[PDB]
């Protein structure tokens, strides 16, 4: 049992950063962008069986984007990610996610805030309301402290295995 | 081969990927014209596999658009300087694809609105507009036909500049309703529609003006909330946010007579992503609300208040709000998480917003609630009194904000060893909220300081 998720958001927001932290339970301190996409499966056991995601992590940054669009071809699944210390990053989410329904159907989406570990957050919770207007499912996150860095990835397994019980 | 390298845009091996990719970008180098014809004829062929035409589709677009403003401009020339001729093979091959494709969200739609705003503000694609019109109201029209142009004519709204197609707004509002009306028996035909009006709602702002039009949208949107298909209702509620938002002043003719009712039944649906959005609409009601507020408090002065209007509409549907919005805050299952965002979430999210809006009037609204509930043998309900009482400690002066002191805290603090553990996380919730606000309501020196003491160990 796997799943296409197709990872977005803007360049710098920790995308890789978050994906390598599940792989290697690694924190990448530096910031190497991306080129276009880098694809790594993610196995996470649950209480009905192993379910893997292939994370396409693409590119946030517009000279890097690759296919860009083009990563999106038959995805179930995706998370948008912003960084809470930057604005401009959070102001950018309706464009990835106007992107992603313009290429795929009717997938769970999962809005992600990133480096809430960050002391003052420039993105304070009262203005993040992109969820709201569009029902989906949101997760203040931090890839350096591991602050619900597991709970994206379950909400999608139960969305997609149908399951509301599933636990990792 | 190039069918076989757009096959391999879905390839996780990142060497076929860059293979493929480095092979697209040279084609659109080495002869840009004839890479956009064949690729326009991948798309348009039924018999290309979904990957193969929808990775052709992309590979059109991404060459008329970006997110940079200064590429998409050279992008826009690069495309107007190819030879005419050419240009009308992507164009037919492209319109020929609407209604061809058999999976939802088609990829012609965007390439016939990366070309259009490309063109239009040339006035080169004349017959784009009355085209894409007659294949939504011609009524042998398939399905897929009108689901896929009325994609493209709200891709094509969003995305050009308005001042470039107001000549036509009116004809394609006409094909927005259309494929919108109940009459239309496609629910997907409606869905689009639905999804069309809202990606062009910033664009029809001019005939947002018209008194006339603006009655036919207000028309069509709330009767798409009557839809029985639950996903073009929450469409149609999510248009209602949207022009709230965008045009808060034309709403008093349609609040009261419909808007209420509206969300206030879809706010009490057991659908929920129905709730959700009827939530919302209220929630956003407070944002934009509390903006006029802000934009009010204007005792600084320059005039007048700019354009401010604020009619107070969460302060008149308060009393009806409340009710429902507490009662939500008890739909919890045993598998839901403390933060899914639910109704139940989003209630509290509208009662803390109507806290703020509202700082006094929730207060005997919320509180009968509150006691009612506070010892209910459903923790449910329990919970849902815990949370409806911290949900009013940010807004109402702490004056009358000491009903906490006296009769809440005790039961505050024993809630905190229910044995649900639920309604022990709300009260530690609310309890907390308290500790914010005490200081407010200082009101007894070396007493104040070792009540938050003990406290703060909890
Ligand atoms: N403090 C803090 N830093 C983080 C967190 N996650 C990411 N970072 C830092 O943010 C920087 C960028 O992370 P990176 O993974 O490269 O971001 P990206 O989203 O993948 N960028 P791109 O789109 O260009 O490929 C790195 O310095 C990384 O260490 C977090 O939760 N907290
Ligand atoms: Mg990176």
């Amino acid at each position: 049992v796997q799943f296409k998720l197709v990872l977005v958001g803007d360049g710098g927001t920790g995308k890789t950063t978050f994906v390598k932290r599940h792989l290697t339970g690694e924190f990448e301190k530096k910031y190497v962008a991306t080129l276009g996409v880098e694809v790594h499966p993610l196995v996470f056991h649950t209480n009905r069986g192993p379910i893997k995601f292939n994370v396409w992590d693409t590119a946030g940054q517009e000279k890097f984007g690759g296919l860009r669009d083009g990563y999106y071809i038959q995805a179930q699944c995706a998370i948008i990610m912003f960084d809470v210390t930057s604005r401009v990053t959070y102001k950018n989410v309706p464009n990835w996610h106007r992107d992603l329904v313009r290429v795929c159907e009717n997938i769970p989406i999962v809005l992600c805030g990133n480096k809430v570990d960050i002391k003052d957050r420039k993105v304070k919770a009262k203005s993040i309301v992109f969820h709201r207007k569009k029902n989906l499912q949101y997760y203040d996150i931090s890839a350096k402290s591991n602050y619900n860095f597991e709970k994206p990835f379950l909400w999608l397994a139960r969305k997609l295995i149908g399951d509301p019980n599933l636990e990792f | 081969e190039l069918i076989t390298i757009l096959e391999k845009t879905v390839s996780p091996d990142r060497l076929e990927l860059e293979a493929a990719q480095k092979f697209l970008e040279r084609a659109a180098v080495e002869n840009l014209p004839t890479f956009l014809v064949e690729l326009s004829r991948v798309l348009a062929n039924p018999g290309n596999s979904q990957v193969a035409r929808v990775a052709a589709g992309l590979q059109i677009k991404n060459s008329l658009t970006s997110k940079d403003p200064d590429i998409k401009a050279q992008y826009q020339q690069r495309w107007l300087a190819i030879d005419a001729n050419a240009r009308r093979e992507v164009k037919n091959y492209v319109l020929q694809t609407l209604g061809t494709e058999t999976y939802r969200p088609s990829s012609a739609s965007q390439c016939v609105a990366g070309i259009a705003c490309a063109e239009i503000p040339v006035n080169q694609w004349p017959e784009l507009i009355p085209q894409l019109v007659a294949n939504v109201t011609n009524p042998n029209s398939t399905e897929h036909m009108k689901e896929s142009t009325l994609e493209a004519i709200g891709y094509i709204c969003q995305d050009i500049d308005p001042e470039q197609l107001q000549d036509k707004s009116n004809e394609i509002l006409t094909a927005i309703i259309q494929g919108m009306r109940k009459e239309e028996p496609s629910n997907n035909v409606k869905l689009a529609a639905t999804n069309a009006l809202l990606n062009s709602l910033e664009f029809t702002k001019a005939n947002f003006d018209k008194e006339s039009e603006r009655h036919f949208i207000m028309q069509v949107v709330c009767e798409a909330t009557q839809c029985p298909d639950t996903r073009v209702r929450v469409a149609a509620l999510q248009n209602l946010v949207k022009i709230m938002s965008l045009y808060y002043q034309y709403m008093e003719t349609y609040m009261g007579p419909a808007l209420f009712a509206i969300t206030i039944e879809a706010m009490k649906s057991d659908i929920d992503e129905v709730a959700l959005q009827g939530i919302e609409f209220w929630s956003n009601v407070c944002d934009e609300e509390m903006d006029l507020a802000i934009e009010a408090s204007e005792a600084a002065e320059q005039g007048r208040p700019p354009e401010h209007t604020s009619k107070f509409y969460a302060k008149g549907a308060l009393q009806y709000l409340v009710p429902i919005l507490t009662q939500t805050l008890t739909k919890q299952d045993e598998n839901d998480d403390d933060d899914d965002w639910n109704p139940c979430k989003a209630a509290g999210v509208c009662l803390m917003l109507l806290a703020t809006c509202c700082e006094d009037d929730i207060v005997p609204h919320v509180l009968p609630f509150i006691k009612e509930h506070i010892k209910n043998p459903d923790w449910r309900y329990r919970d849902a009194a815990v949370m409806a009482f911290g949900c009013i400690l940010e807004g109402p002066e702490p004056s009358q904000l000491k009903p906490l002191v006296i009769q809440a805290m005790p039961t505050l603090i024993e809630l905190m060893k229910d044995p649900s553990v639920v309604v022990r996380d709300t009260a530690a919730w609310t309890v907390g909220r308290i500790c914010e606000l005490l200081p407010e309501a200082a009101i007894n020196d070396v007493y104040l300081a070792p009540l938050l003491q003990c406290l703060i160990e909890g």
